[PDB]
Order: C-alpha cells, then sequence, then structure tokens
RNA sequence: GUUUGACCUCAAAUCAGGUAGGAGUACCCGCUGAACUUAAGCAUAUCAAUAAGCGGAGGAAAAGAAACCAACCGGGAUUGCCUUAGUAACGGCGAGUGAAGCGGCAAAAGCUCAAAUUUGAAAUCUGGUACCUUCGGUGCCCGAGUUGUAAUUUGGAGAGGG
RNA sequence: GUUCUUUGUAAAGUGCCUUCGAAGAGUCGAGUUGUUUGGGAAUGCAGCUCUAAGUGGGUGGUUCCAUCUAAAGCUAA
C-alpha cells in the first residue's frame, strides 16, 4: 500500500545461499563424535545454573546461566578452583540476590556431586 | 616502590620541573634523526606499564610525526601516533610494535618512543610471558592497527556506542548487508 | 647397462675420481663417432653412468662433512633441514611446550579431573 | 674546525645546560658533596662491597663441598636500587642514601632529596654514577643505601652523617631556593 | 582454473588423501573400558544411554550398572632429607619436647620456626623411627 | 696528576649469530577513496563508509574475558545462526537508510603484566666455549642487567605470621 | 601397562585467627573543524586549542539509585 526493498545497493554480490544446512549439521555432529571420542568418560559440556531471565517480558522464565559463583560453590561446599576440575562453569561476574534461584542451584551442584565419579590421579 | 613517584610527576606536564625537561629534549630531539633508536626509556614508568622490560632483545625507538592535515582541511582521519608505529615498523622489519607512548610536543613535531620486542631472540623466544609475539600472526600489529592506539582509531571497544565497529566495521557492514536465504525460505 | 650405485659405495676417493675420468673420455670418444653414424645406443648409458659416479662422490663428501659437524650446533645451510620457511621460524617444540612457573604450579594443583556422571 | 654531529650535540647541550635558568628541584644537584668528604664516605663505603658474582659462586660452592660431607650472622652491605632504596627511605631502614648527580634521564632521581629531608634521612647528592658504580659491581647505580652496618664502623657512619649534615645540608639551604644557571 | 589446469596436466602426480570414512567413525581413546563397550553402529549419545553415563547436562533441544559398576570398582580402590632427618635428631636429643625452649633456640633451630611446625616435623620422623 | 682510570653517548668492522623484503591474495585486518546512477531540475542526500589504489597477516583473521547490558523475581567475554525486525532511530521526515538488549540455539575457557623491598645475599637471562642421553642438558668464561631480570601478588582481591 | 628416577627443613591447597593493603595522563574531559553513524540523546573517530581527580572516575535509570573499572597485554571452538 507498506513494502520497502534493500536492493538499491550491489546486493548481487552479496547473497549467501545456505546449501551446506544438511553439510554444517553432519560435521557438527562429526564434531561432538570427535570431543566425546576425546573427552570419553565425562559429558560433552560444563554443569550450567538455573537463572532467571531479564525484563518485565521473560522474567516468568527460568534459563541456563553461563555459570554459578563463588558464592554458591562454596556454600555447596567446595572450592572454584576445583570446580572447574569436575567441569563445573564459574560465573565471578554474576551476583546471588534470589534465594529461590540460589537453594536451586546450590541443590543441582549437591546432586551432581552425589552421581560423579572422579577418577585418581594414579 | 620508585615508579609511583615518577607516574605522578608525570601527570605534571606544564609543571616547571617537566616544563625544563621537556624544553631541552624537544631542542636536542630535533638534532638527530627523524626515527633514530632511543639508548634507554626517557620515561621508564611509562615504558615498563606497558610492558617494556629491561631485558635483551627490548628496543625502545624514538620517532617524530608532523601534525595537522577546504583545502588545509581536507582531513587525514588516521593518527599521528599510527603513522609513528608504522614507520618504525618498516625501519625496524625484524622486530615487532608491542606499544608506544608520547614523550614530547611542538608546534610542528609529535614525538613518540615505540617499544619493540625481537621475537627471534632466544631471550624472548623461551620465557612464557613474552614468546606469543614470536607466533606469526602478529607480523606487523601496528600496519593492521592491532595495538593500543590503532585499536582505538578502528573504535573497538564494548557498548551501544561501537555497534557499527565492534568487531570491526567492515565486518559488520558486510554481514549486515547480506541477503540470507535458506533452503527452506524463511 | 652402465655403472650401478652399491658396487661404487665400496670404493674409496681416487678410484672413484679415476673412473670418472675414464667415463669422461669414453663419453668424448663417442660424441666423435656420433657423427659418423645415423644412431649410438651407447652414449645414452654413459651419460647415466657419469651422473651416478657424481652422485656417489658426492654422497660420500656430504657424509664425511656430516661426520665432522656431528652433535654441534651451526652446521652448514644444505646439511640442515629444508621443511619450508614459515617453519625454519615458528617456536620450536621446547619454546612452544615452555609454560611459565606460576602456571606449572597451577597444573599440579589442579590439573583437570577425568569424571563420568551417573553412579 | 669542523666536529661530528654527536660531538657537536654534547657541546650544545654542555653551554645549553649552563646558560637556560633551571627550576630548583634541579640545580640542588651539582650543589654537591666536597672531595674529603666524598673521599670519607667511601672509605666506609668501600668496605660493604656487595659480594661479587665470581665471590659468590665460589663461596656458595664452599658450603655445598664442605656440609653435604662433614651459625652466622646476616652479613651487611650497601643497598642500590632505585625500588629499593625509595622503599628504605620512607621505611625509615635509610641511615645514608647517596644520590648521583649524573642520571640520564635527570626526572628519575628528582623527588628524592626532597623525600630524604622529609622523611629525615640523612642524604647526600655525591658526584659520579660511575663512581657510585665501582662500589657496587655495577657500572652504574644512581643510588647507594647503608642501612645496617657493623659495630666498628657504626661510630664512624654516625659521624658521616653529621659531617654530611654539617657539610651539605647547612651550606645548601639555599638551595631549596633560587633557580640556578644565570650565568652570562 | 590456472594452476589447477597444470597440475591436472603435469607428470608430478596429485598428492591424494582419501580421509573420507575416517571423518564419521573415530575411535574412542582416553579410557578402555569404554574402548572395549562401545558399539560403533550406534550413534554417540546412544553409546552414552547404552552404558547408563550422562551425555548432556543441560536438558537437550529436539526429541530424545552393566558398566559403570567396573568403573566404581576401579575408584573405590612423603619421606623426609637426609639433612632435615639429622636437624631433628639434633633437636630432640638436646632438647627432647620442650617445644618453647626448643623454638628459642638460636644454635639448632636456625630458621626461626613455629612450635606446631616442629611437632608435626618430629611426629613424621618419629613414625618413619621408633 | 700536564698522568692514569671509571663511566655516558655516538660510531665502525666481508666481525659471531640471526632477521626483513618478493609471490599468492577467495576469505580476513587496516589505510586511502570516487563516479556513472537514484532521488523533479538539485550545493545536502543516494550509489557508498562501495569500485579502483596502497599496506599487513593466517588457516582462519578479527573479536574477546566489561570503564557490558539493563531496570528485572535481574542477566553476564567474544563470535555466529533464528528471532528482535523493516521494529527503535535517521532522513527536502523525499528517494530512501536502518540497529541493539531480551528469548531460542551453535560453540564455549580462561587468564597475564605494570603499580606495594629478594634485600639473610640478581634467586634471572643471552652469547662463547668443552662434553653429553642434542627441537635440548650440564660445566666453565665474556657479558645484559639494580635507570630492575627472577620468585610472590592482579580485585574473583591479595600478602606476612600463628 | 612395565620400568628408571624422585628430596629439600621443596612446592602448594583448604578453613579459622591475627597484622597490613598500591590499581595504566597530553589520558578522561571541555571546546573546536572535519569525517562518520540508525544514534534526534549529539554514534564513532581524526586534527587542532585548552587540559583533570582519587570515600576516585565512567555508563545508564523516575531525591537519589543501579552497574562497570578505562587510558596495559594474551587466548581455542
Amino acid at each position: 500500500p507498506i513494502l520497502k526493498n534493500h536492493f538499491r545497493k550491489h546486493w548481487q554480490e552479496r547473497v549467501k545461499v545456505h546449501f551446506d544446512q544438511a553439510g554444517k549439521k553432519v560435521s557438527r555432529r562429526n564434531a561432538r563424535a570427535t570431543r566425546a571420542a576425546k573427552i570419553a568418560p565425562r559429558p560433552l559440556d560444563l554443569l550450567r545454573p538455573v537463572v532467571r531471565a531479564p525484563t518485565v517480558k521473560y522474567n516468568r522464565k527460568v534459563r541456563a546461566g553461563r555459570g554459578f559463583t563463588l558464592a554458591e560453590v562454596k556454600a555447596a561446599g567446595l572450592t572454584a578452583a576445583y570446580a572447574r576440575t569436575i567441569g563445573i562453569a564459574v560465573d565471578h561476574r554474576r551476583q546471588n540476590r534470589n534465594q529461590e534461584i540460589f537453594d536451586a542451584n546450590v541443590q543441582r551442584l549437591k546432586e551432581y556431586q552425589s552421581k560423579i565419579i572422579v577418577f585418581p590421579r594414579n | 616502590g620508585a615508579y609511583k613517584y615518577l607516574e605522578e610527576l608525570q601527570r605534571k606536564k606544564q609543571s616547571d620541573v617537566l616544563r625544563f625537561l621537556q624544553r631541552v629534549r624537544v631542542w636536542e630531539y630535533r638534532q638527530k634523526n627523524v626515527i633514530h633508536r632511543a639508548a634507554r626509556p626517557t620515561r621508564p614508568d611509562k615504558a615498563r606499564r606497558l610492558g617494556y622490560k629491561a631485558k635483551q632483545g627490548f628496543v625502545i625507538y624514538r620517532v617524530r610525526v608532523r601534525r595537522g592535515n577546504g583545502v588545509n582541511e581536507l582531513k587525514y582521519q588516521r593518527s599521528l601516533r599510527a603513522t609513528a608505529e608504522e614507520r618504525v615498523g618498516r625501519r625496524a622489519a625484524n622486530l615487532r610494535v608491542l606499544n608506544s607512548y608520547w614523550v614530547n610536543q611542538d608546534s610542528t613535531y609529535k614525538y613518540f618512543e615505540v617499544i619493540l620486542v625481537d621475537p627471534q631472540h632466544k631471550a624472548i623466544r623461551r620465557d612464557a610471558r613474552y614468546n606469543w609475539i614470536c607466533d606469526p600472526v602478529h607480523k606487523h600489529r601496528e600496519a593492521r592497527g592491532l595495538t593500543a592506539t590503532g585499536k582505538k582509531s578502528r573504535g573497538i571497544n564494548k557498548g551501544h556506542k561501537f555497534n557499527n565497529t565492534k568487531a570491526g566495521r567492515r565486518k559488520t557492514w558486510k554481514r549486515q548487508n547480506t541477503l540470507s536465504l535458506w533452503r527452506y525460505r524463511k | 647397462a652402465g655403472v650401478k650405485a652399491y658396487e661404487l659405495r665400496t670404493k674409496s676417493k681416487e678410484q672413484l675420481a679415476s673412473q670418472l675420468v675414464d667415463l669422461k673420455k669414453e663419453l668424448a670418444e663417442l660424441k666423435v663417432q656420433k657423427l659418423s653414424r645415423p644412431s649410438l645406443p651407447k652414449i645414452k648409458t654413459v651419460r647415466k653412468s657419469i651422473a651416478c659416479v657424481l652422485t656417489v662422490i658426492n654422497e660420500q663428501q656430504r657424509e664425511a662433512v656430516r661426520q665432522l659437524y656431528k652433535g654441534k650446533k651451526y652446521q652448514p645451510k644444505d646439511l640442515r633441514a629444508k621443511k619450508t620457511r614459515a617453519l625454519r621460524r615458528a617456536l620450536t617444540k621446547f619454546e612452544a611446550s615452555q609454560v611459565t612457573e606460576k602456571q606449572r604450579k597451577k597444573q599440579i594443583a589442579f590439573p583437570q579431573r577425568k569424571y563420568a556422571i551417573k553412579a | 674546525v669542523k666536529w661530528p654531529e654527536y660531538v657537536r650535540v654534547q657541546r650544545q647541550k654542555k653551554i645549553l645546560s649552563i646558560r637556560l635558568k633551571v627550576p630548583p628541584t634541579i640545580a640542588q644537584f651539582q650543589y654537591t658533596l666536597d672531595r674529603n668528604t666524598a673521599a670519607e664516605t667511601f672509605k666506609l663505603f668501600n668496605k660493604y662491597r656487595p659480594e661479587t658474582a665470581a665471590e659468590k659462586k665460589e663461596r656458595l660452592t664452599k658450603e655445598a663441598a664442605a656440609v653435604a660431607e662433614g651459625a652466622s650472622p646476616k652479613p651487611y652491605a650497601v643497598k642500590y636500587g632505585l625500588n629499593h632504596v625509595v622503599a628504605l627511605i620512607e621505611n625509615k631502614k635509610a641511615k645514608l642514601v647517596l644520590i648521583a648527580n649524573d642520571v640520564d634521564p635527570i626526572e628519575l632521581v628528582v623527588f628524592l632529596p626532597a623525600l630524604c629531608k622529609k622523611m629525615g634521612v640523612p642524604y647526600a647528592i655525591v658526584k659520579g654514577k660511575a663512581r657510585l658504580g665501582t662500589l657496587v659491581n655495577q657500572k652504574t647505580s644512581a643510588v647507594a643505601a647503608l642501612t645496617e652496618v657493623r659495630a666498628e664502623d657504626e661510630a664512624a657512619l654516625a659521624k658521616l652523617v653529621s659531617t654530611i649534615d654539617a657539610n651539605f645540608a647547612d651550606k645548601y639551604d639555599e638551595v631549596k631556593k633560587h633557580w640556578g644557571g644565570g650565568i652570562l | 582454473s590456472v594452476r589447477k589446469r597444470k597440475m591436472n596436466r603435469s607428470s608430478v602426480g596429485k598428492a591424494t588423501r582419501r580421509n573420507k570414512d575416517k571423518q564419521r567413525k573415530i575411535n574412542i581413546q582416553s579410557n578402555p573400558i569404554i574402548a572395549a563397550n562401545w558399539d560403533y553402529s550406534l550413534t554417540m549419545a546412544q553409546n552414552y544411554k547404552k552404558l547408563g553415563l550422562r551425555a548432556k547436562l543441560q536438558t537437550p533441544a529436539g526429541g530424545k550398572e552393566t558398566e559403570v559398576v567396573k568403573k566404581l570398582e576401579e575408584l573405590a580402590s612423603r619421606s623426609q632429607s637426609e639433612r632435615e632427618e639429622e636437624w631433628l635428631e639434633k633437636l630432640y636429643k638436646k632438647h627432647g619436647d620442650d617445644y618453647k625452649k626448643m623454638f628459642f633456640d638460636k644454635k639448632l633451630n636456625i630458621y626461626q620456626q613455629s612450635e606446631g611446625d616442629l611437632k608435626r616435623r618430629l611426629l613424621r620422623w618419629k613414625k618413619r623411627n621408633g
């Protein structure tokens, strides 16, 4: 009546068509298989925390965080430097303010520590 | 220590001591070549916090550049400091430009003291704190603006304000100006 | 036909040099017979004979130089590895695996432990 | 006559050192300790040469050759780095701090005489970084300090303090004032 | 092309590498217990659930004791120098157990060490001896 | 002492040992930079922060562990993909230009210096040189170096004692 | 897996008590001409004038509050 066509530039030079969608899925699965073949008994990814999303819109939702904290790791009963060797992602810049999020993470860490089998250095 | 006394001394540049120091040295640097090698840093404090270790393989070159640029304001939007760093990059092509600082200035010339590491020196090739410069991904960092001042002039930082140049302005232009079409059309 | 390499490896410097002079004379005599005839088969084999003798001569010199420069710093630029320019720079295995004094302490104190998550 | 470039530069720098009016935190140098007191400072300071690399190596191999097969006090030496001297001064561990008058960047050692007057450390600006270098196994030293001392040398050191206070600090109370270099 | 045209024409020969079948099936290396019990006909995640071990700790996008006992089996299953020993010999023979006097001694406790350091080191000495 | 000797700075040597240039250039990092065109004729604008030109790298480059985003019940390096979204904002408010946070997902990893004395000891390093188990190690020597090489310390603090 | 070496009052880590405890200047900023951006908030940058502070300083949000630590450096996928 509206329409805006951004074809005033030399658009025909930069046209990326993703024919390799099927090729790149295979490529990532081969990558995962290789990583799991090198990291044999371990999962494939670090233990990630539970986290509340920002903004009025999404604060209903609970999502994965980057890492726990020095606080959540200490309350679980271990050190940050040792947590990384057991494959627990640690976030130094994140803060602890909500009690429900805190306790959920501590129990996630505690249940993780019961389920694991750490190998000795010998 | 001793360098805190130096650091806070060189923050006063028009103060009568450093006024006199700068008066003698500006003239003395005019009498020498344009690009010549410094015996040792004039400001060892600022050299050291920019990562100059006084050991074999570490070089200080002193450099001079003309100032300024509506014909007389046809701009040339690259800095004086990046120009200086590039010139010492070409005269000393075996070295790698680590960092550079301001030393003295004038109506016509701004002076700098570039700091250079010898990546072929065995006192650099060992010691795991400085042997990163031997990796061939650092051949002429000053020519691609990977130094402190180059990263400034490129506008590479974090935030809202640097959205047009955060991954590099050429990269972000090429990315956002691409008609991306999938197998099953979105 | 022609001369064989393994037969010549047993020989000394003087024996091979004399051998070479004889082959160069023989080839020089065959180039005088070449112009009278349409074809000559032996001219090809003697050329390859000379080439072989020179290779054994050079190999015997080079390995002698390898023995007097044995196990020391700075051997000749031809007797050195060729590899490629970009690899004849680029930190050596010692200089690359060289870790700082602090990181070795951190690696003994906290090595990446092996684990499995279920029981 | 025609001289080289660098010769002309250092001669020009020499006459420039004189003919300019200079700020009083500089020219507080060159108003330096006289010949007798300088010789007497070094007659003490030469008794505390830091054990040279050869001497240290031979002694510590003597420790190994003896102690591995079949008590000592802490030894006293002069203290000689600028980071370490300005560490020692302000901790008041310095009894005599010797400062060179000729330093490559002058800006390095400009705070030091006045920081010594502040802390109450009895300082002396002595002539020559080479001359300080000699007593310390280095080419140059910029600074040399004497923290602790053997009791034989203690009374001599205390008198060296009092001689330097009287000879240096009292004669040069006018040097905190007066811009130097007004020579016609 | 320009270079490829010559290389497909020359008598040098191509450096042919047939490394395509090796891209899919990479042998498991880091654990011999897993190396014996890994069905290569199954995938990565299928070989994890077959053994029991959790493959991804975050819940995946999309739709989804035989060996772990053997692991559990293999997981449930600093001396002193000559000079240090002879130093502790000297301290015990001269003092015995008076750690206050033992650490205030300039002749034997040359390094001005505490009481706790001395009783710990002496008990290490006493356990290795009678 | 009208002598001798420390340094400082500046040189030279077919000195010992090294290293830089040129090629390729799809992608990548910079510098430099138009016009035809399109807008009503048209100094803005547009094509376009494009092409051409010049420099500089690698298998990727660049970016990157906040002087970040937000306004929440807060998230948490970068990069990339879907989404935001032709949205916010810009523009003779004209032709036209035009993001980002959030959410989902791919992939994920963290660290290191300078600035506080090793001062009961420059603990550091390069080269030469003789051996050895030689991408190195050891011995001795010349040096670099206190105008600061090592160990400790980097905010997640950290350090000295008990 | 097997095997040879490990050392020296050597190098760490955990928790508590006790005593201390610095953080990148011709840089931020301000003005200014020019370039540049979606960035009207003046978006970034460059030149030139002038040029800071440490219960600092920057960036946001309706009396204040929140969140970062600049002007040094490395790092796979």
